[PDB]
């Protein structure tokens, strides 16, 4: 964000670019983060989504004017090409209620109900999902869990959401899942994790 | 298959 001068600023597109930057979170130390930015919302231009190396979960964040933001470089790399290895389970695959297997430790069976949502955006290979029991937005490459056999298949944006917790979050609506319509993304204030709810 | 990380 540069202010090419008095009332204006530009910005660099991103969309689709590796960044790092570093981190600070109150008066704790510096921590290093490196992601790849998935997307920019419409209702919110200055929101990227974000998929952290080494996080499941994908961000929410306003990378230009979070003051917790420090040294933000968007790197050269480029995000390789991939292509899909079965586009039809791909396809077929969005919108379906799952059955998602998770290891705990030695190897215990956790099986979580979840729903896949879309195919990501820059990230080919890797699917948006979320879970009954966990409803933020995640981020797997699940064909490799299909395969594996830990995988079985079964406009509101721009509003306003409050949600009671002896508390109220508020939030707003940022996203409208394409597959299944009632199913939206939430961000909520002071909450970089993305919610998934069906607000039918 | 995968392991569970935390928030
Ligand atoms: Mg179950």
């Amino acid at each position: 964000s540069s202010h090419h001068h008095h009332h204006h600023g530009s910005r660099r597109n991103i969309v689709g670019c590796r960044i790092q930057h570093g981190w600070k979170e109150g008066n704790g130390p510096v921590t290093q983060w490196k992601g790849t930015v998935l997307d920019q919302v419409p209702v919110n231009p200055s929101l990227y989504l974000i998929k952290y190396d080494g996080f499941d979960c994908v961000y929410g964040l306003e990378l230009n004017k979070d003051e917790r933001v420090s040294a933000l470089e968007v790197l050269p790399d480029r995000v390789a090409t991939s292509r899909i290895s079965d586009a039809h389970l791909a396809d077929t695959m969005i919108g379906k209620a799952v059955e998602h297997m998770f290891e705990t430790e030695d190897g215990s069976k956790d099986e979580w109900r979840g729903m896949v949502l879309a195919r990501a955006p820059v990230m080919n290979t890797w699917f948006y999902i979320t879970y009954e029991k966990d409803p933020v937005l995640y981020m797997y490459q699940l064909l490799d869990d299909y395969k594996e056999g830990d995988l079985r298949i079964m406009s509101l944006v721009g509003k306003q959401v409050e949600y009671a917790k002896g508390s109220k979050r508020t939030g707003m609506v940022i996203h409208q899942v394409e597959a299944k319509p009632s199913v939206y993304f939430i961000k909520f204030d002071d909450d970089f994790h993305i919610y998934v709810y069906d607000l039918v | 298959a995968r392991t569970k990380q935390t928030a």
